[PDB]
């Protein structure tokens, strides 16, 4: 439930081939950027960094949880369906 | 004659297994019509 890892913007790169190492079965890669992840305060900072380095990019808009209407009292409604059958 | 020496609550010595529910059944003709929430149950 913690939300502390949804604070900052991230920039990552497209996943490329990983294959099994013949000797051991380890995951081999030839992609130098496979582990590169950058952190940005705002979407504008990330886009500006991508532009100056020449990377094409996709930006996904931030998803914020909808504000909900919570009410303990609704659990015991006289005539509504929100009445709970168990606690 | 005022007698403060005898226990007068001896009827319950003769109560049985359905006394309470038999009385509840007897009282059913005296009750006001129940109110309604407007649906059969919260699951309707």
């Amino acid at each position: 439930s913690g939300v502390n890892n949804t604070k900052k913007w991230k920039m990552e790169f497209d996943t490329r081939e990983r294959w099994e190492n013949p000797l051991m079965g380890w995951a081999s890669t030839a992609d130098p950027l496979s582990n590169l992840v950058l952190t940005f305060s705002t979407k504008e900072d990330a886009v500006a960094f991508a532009e100056k380095n020449g990377w094409s990019y996709d930006v996904e808009e931030r998803k914020v949880p909808k504000p909900k209407s919570k009410s303990y009292g609704a659990n015991f409604s006289w005539n509504k369906r929100t009445r709970v059958s168990t606690k | 004659p005022f007698d403060n020496t005898t226990y007068k609550n001896l009827q319950h010595h003769d109560y049985s297994t359905y006394t309470f529910l038999d009385l509840n059944l007897d009282l059913s003709k005296f009750r006001m019509p129940q109110p309604s929430s407007g649906r059969e149950s919260p699951r309707h």
